[PDB]
Protein backbone atom coordinates (compact mmCIF):
# COMPACT_ATOMS: atom_id res chain seq x y z
CA UNK A 1 0.00 0.00 0.00
CA UNK A 2 0.82 3.53 -1.05
CA UNK A 3 -0.02 6.92 0.18
CA UNK A 4 1.00 10.55 -0.73
CA UNK A 5 1.59 13.04 2.46
CA UNK A 6 0.63 16.62 1.45
CA UNK A 7 2.84 19.47 4.05
CA UNK A 8 0.60 22.17 4.62
CA UNK A 9 3.23 24.53 2.61
CA UNK A 10 2.18 22.73 -0.95
CA UNK A 11 4.19 19.64 -1.19
CA UNK A 12 3.12 15.63 -1.92
CA UNK A 13 5.62 12.37 -1.17
CA UNK A 14 5.21 9.32 -1.91
CA UNK A 15 4.96 6.62 1.05
CA UNK A 16 4.22 3.09 1.71
CA UNK A 17 2.72 1.56 4.37
CA UNK A 18 1.41 -1.57 5.21
CA UNK A 19 -2.61 -1.37 6.10
CA UNK A 20 -2.17 -3.54 9.31
CA UNK A 21 0.31 -1.37 10.86
CA UNK A 22 -0.82 1.67 12.87
CA UNK A 23 -0.27 5.65 12.21
CA UNK A 24 2.44 5.40 14.76
CA UNK A 25 4.68 2.90 12.29
CA UNK A 26 3.45 5.65 9.44
CA UNK A 27 5.01 8.60 11.40
CA UNK A 28 8.18 6.71 12.06
CA UNK A 29 9.05 6.64 8.53
CA UNK A 30 8.50 10.44 8.01
CA UNK A 31 10.58 10.91 10.53
CA UNK A 32 13.26 9.46 8.71
CA UNK A 33 12.71 10.81 5.53
CA UNK A 34 11.49 14.29 6.20
CA UNK A 35 13.02 14.62 9.56
CA UNK A 36 10.45 15.72 12.34
CA UNK A 37 8.69 14.47 15.57
CA UNK A 38 5.46 12.40 15.11
CA UNK A 39 3.96 14.48 17.70
CA UNK A 40 4.84 17.72 16.23
CA UNK A 41 3.00 16.62 12.69
CA UNK A 42 -0.43 15.75 12.74
CA UNK A 43 -2.28 14.13 9.88
CA UNK A 44 -6.17 14.80 8.49
CA UNK A 45 -8.13 13.24 6.64
CA UNK A 46 -11.99 12.54 5.94
CA UNK A 47 -12.53 15.30 8.52
CA UNK A 48 -10.58 13.20 11.17
CA UNK A 49 -6.82 13.81 12.58
CA UNK A 50 -5.09 10.35 12.46
CA UNK A 51 -4.58 9.16 16.03
CA UNK A 52 -0.93 7.71 16.91
CA UNK A 53 -2.44 4.31 17.79
CA UNK A 54 -5.12 3.09 15.22
CA UNK A 55 -4.48 0.69 12.43
CA UNK A 56 -5.56 1.94 8.51
CA UNK A 57 -7.99 -1.25 8.24
CA UNK A 58 -10.07 0.70 10.30
CA UNK A 59 -9.39 3.96 8.48
CA UNK A 60 -10.45 2.14 5.35
CA UNK A 61 -7.99 4.50 3.49
CA UNK A 62 -8.27 4.56 -0.29
CA UNK A 63 -5.11 3.32 -2.43
CA UNK A 64 -2.63 6.33 -3.08
CA UNK A 65 -4.54 8.51 -0.29
CA UNK A 66 -3.53 11.85 0.58
CA UNK A 67 -3.23 13.07 3.77
CA UNK A 68 -3.15 16.98 4.85
CA UNK A 69 -0.06 17.70 7.47
CA UNK A 70 -0.45 20.36 10.50
CA UNK A 71 2.18 21.13 12.74
CA UNK A 72 1.21 21.55 16.09
CA UNK A 73 2.20 25.65 17.16
CA UNK A 74 5.05 25.82 20.06
CA UNK A 75 3.11 26.52 23.24
CA UNK A 76 6.16 29.77 23.45
CA UNK B 1 -7.91 34.91 16.39
CA UNK B 2 -4.67 33.73 18.21
CA UNK B 3 -4.89 29.83 17.10
CA UNK B 4 -3.73 30.13 14.05
CA UNK B 5 -2.65 26.15 14.28
CA UNK B 6 -6.46 25.03 15.09
CA UNK B 7 -7.80 27.14 12.29
CA UNK B 8 -4.78 25.19 10.04
CA UNK B 9 -6.26 22.09 11.31
CA UNK B 10 -9.78 22.56 10.76
CA UNK B 11 -8.94 24.10 7.28
CA UNK B 12 -7.12 21.19 5.66
CA UNK B 13 -10.46 19.34 7.55
CA UNK B 14 -12.54 21.13 4.61
CA UNK B 15 -10.39 20.92 2.17
CA UNK B 16 -10.29 17.22 2.85
CA UNK B 17 -13.84 16.62 2.65
CA UNK B 18 -14.49 18.54 -0.51
CA UNK B 19 -12.27 15.91 -1.77
CA UNK B 20 -13.23 12.91 0.01
CA UNK B 21 -16.83 14.12 -1.42
CA UNK B 22 -18.02 10.17 -2.80
CA UNK B 23 -17.12 8.85 0.38
CA UNK B 24 -13.19 8.76 -0.35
Amino acid sequence: MQIFVKTLTGKTITLEVESSDTIDNVKSKIQDKEGIPPDQQRLIFAGKQLEDGRTLSDYNIQKESTLHLVLRLRGG
Amino acid sequence: YPEDEEELIRKAIELSLKESRNSA
